[PDB]
C-alpha cells in the first residue's frame, strides 16, 4: 500500500521558517520524483517544485526559489519542503505528492498558519431555542489555530447538524456556530450538549444547551 | 509561465446532466515527440488532496469512469461530466503538464442545481455568560437553501449595519442539495446595552417577501 504520511500542523510568526516532512511508503523511493504543492484556503492549486530522489534533480518555481529548499532523506525514505522567511500569503496547505501524472498519490496535506496568536481554547456560548422545528446551537468563539471538531450527544445526534466553516477574525482568531434543528416537543425532555473539541490546545468542552 | 485559463468559475447541473469544463492554455500543450498534449485533470474535494481524472488531456486514470471524458488540443481542452451525481460535487483543476513551471487554472466549482428552496430564518441574541465579557455576537441562521447566493442585512433599532458582521456558508449538502448559513453581528456590551431591536432581514429568490427575525434586549 502506498502511502505518504506528511509531519503535523504547524504555526509560524511572519519572518520564521517551516520545514515540513514527507515520509514514503509501500514503493522504491527513487521510482518517483516528489512534487510539492500548496492551496491557500479558498484559492487555487500552486506548484512549488519537485525533487527527484534517484538522481537529485531539483526543479522549482521562480515563485518560490531562493525562498524554499527541497531536501530528501534517501536513508528514511523523505522528502522536505523547507520554506524561509514566512508571509501571509503562505499561510496554506501544503501536499507532497509522487510523479506528474503516472502515480497518483497525495500526502494528507499539512497546514501552515503564519500568525503571532497564541494557541487557545475557544469560549463556547450556547445560541438557546427561542412549524414544530426549534433551532439551537453552540457559539465556538476565539480559538487558535484551526481546526476544532464539533458533535451533538456524543455523536449521537447529526441528524440537521450544520457545523460552519471557521472566520478569521480581526484579532486573529477563529470563531464558529454548529447548529441543529429538533422537534419543539422534545425540549423539555431532552438534552442537547455540544461536544467541542480543540486538539491543539487539549481542550474539551461540553456545553448543555437549554431552553 | 503558462497561465491556464477556466471557464466558468462554478457551475450548477441538475442531477443526471451534462456538465462541461473548459480550459485554456496561453501555449500549445502540444508534444512534437509524441504527439500528445500534456493536460491533466484533477479532482479535489474540500479538504481532501486532489485525485487525477484525466491526462495526455483525453486518458482517464484507471478507476475513473466513462462519464468523464477529456477532449481539445493544442490551447483549447474539455472536460465533459455526463449524467452528473452528487459524488461529482467538488473543484475542478486543469494543469499544464508540458513545461516549467507546471501551472494550474484557477478551479471550476461544481454544485448540483435543485429547484429554488427558501431558507428557514432563526435569530439568537447573545448569551449572558458572553455578555459579562465585553463584547456581544448575535447569530442570525439562514437554514438549508438553494441557490447560495442571499443578502443578509442587520438592523439595530432600525439602523442598517455595515462592517460588523461575518459571514459563513456550508459546502452543499450532499443528499438535499442545500446551503445553510450564519451571519454572526459583533458588538460591544456596551453597544449591545444601548439599543433595543435587533433584527436580520434576509432577501433570497425562494421567498416572495425578505423574512425579517427580530428581538428586543432583554426580553
Amino acid at each position: 500500500q502506498v502511502q505518504l504520511v506528511q509531519s503535523g500542523a504547524e504555526v509560524k510568526k511572519t519572518g520564521s521558517s517551516v520545514k515540513v516532512s514527507c515520509k514514503a511508503s509501500g514503493y522504491t523511493f527513487t521510482d518517483h520524483a516528489i512534487h510539492w504543492v500548496r492551496q491557500a484556503p479558498g484559492q487555487a492549486l500552486e506548484w512549488m517544485g519537485h525533487f527527484s530522489p534517484g538522481n537529485t534533480d531539483i526543479k522549482y518555481n521562480d515563485k518560490f526559489k531562493g525562498r524554499v529548499t527541497l531536501t530528501v532523506d534517501r536513508s528514511m525514505s523523505t522528502a522536505y519542503m523547507e520554506l524561509s522567511s514566512l508571509r501571509s500569503e503562505d499561510t496554506a496547505m501544503y501536499y507532497c505528492k509522487t510523479s506528474t501524472f503516472f502515480f497518483d498519490y497525495w500526502g494528507q496535506g499539512t497546514m501552515v498558519t503564519v500568525s503571532s496568536a497564541s494557541t487557545k481554547g475557544p469560549s463556547v456560548f450556547p445560541l438557546a431555542p427561542s412549524g414544530g422545528t426549534a433551532a439551537l446551537g453552540c457559539l465556538v468563539k476565539d480559538y487558535f489555530p484551526e481546526p476544532v471538531t464539533v458533535s451533538w450527544n456524543s455523536g449521537a445526534l447529526t441528524s440537521g447538524v450544520h457545523t460552519f466553516p471557521a472566520v478569521l477574525q480581526s484579532s486573529g482568531l477563529y470563531s464558529l456556530s454548529s447548529v441543529v434543528t429538533v422537534p419543539s416537543s422534545s425540549l423539555g425532555t431532552q438534552t442537547y450538549i455540544c461536544n467541542v473539541n480543540h486538539k491543539p490546545s487539549n481542550t474539551k468542552v461540553d456545553k448543555k444547551v437549554e431552553p | 509561465d503558462i497561465v491556464m485559463t477556466q471557464s466558468p468559475d462554478s457551475l450548477a447541473v441538475s442531477l443526471g446532466e451534462r456538465a462541461t469544463i473548459n480550459c485554456k492554455s496561453s501555449q500549445s500543450l502540444l508534444n512534437s515527440g509524441d504527439q500528445k498534449n500534456y493536460l491533466t485533470w484533477y479532482q479535489q474535494k474540500p479538504g481532501q488532496p486532489p485525485k487525477l481524472l484525466i491526462y495526455w488531456a483525453s486518458t482517464r486514470e484507471s478507476g475513473v469512469p466513462d462519464r468523464f471524458s477529456g477532449s481539445g488540443s493544442g490551447t483549447d481542452f474539455t472536460l465533459t461530466i455526463s449524467s452528473l451525481q452528487a459524488e461529482d460535487v467538488a473543484v475542478y483543476y486543469c494543469q499544464n503538464d508540458y513545461s516549467y513551471p507546471l501551472t494550474f487554472g484557477q478551479g471550476t466549482k461544481v454544485e448540483i442545481k435543485r429547484t429554488v428552496a427558501a431558507p428557514s430564518v432563526f435569530i439568537f441574541p447573545p448569551s449572558d455568560e458572553q455578555l459579562k465579557s465585553g463584547t456581544a455576537s448575535v447569530v442570525c441562521l439562514l437554514n438549508n437553501f438553494y441557490p447560495r447566493e442571499a443578502k443578509v442585512q442587520w438592523k439595530v433599532d432600525n439602523a442598517l449595519q455595515s462592517g460588523n458582521s461575518q459571514e459563513s456558508v456550508t459546502e452543499q449538502d450532499s443528499k438535499d442539495s442545500t446551503y445553510s448559513l450564519s451571519s454572526t453581528l459583533t458588538l460591544s456590551k456596551a453597544d449591545y446595552e444601548k439599543h433595543k431591536v435587533y433584527a436580520c432581514e434576509v432577501t433570497h429568490q425562494g421567498l416572495s417577501s425578505p423574512v425579517t427575525k427580530s428581538f428586543n434586549r432583554g426580553e
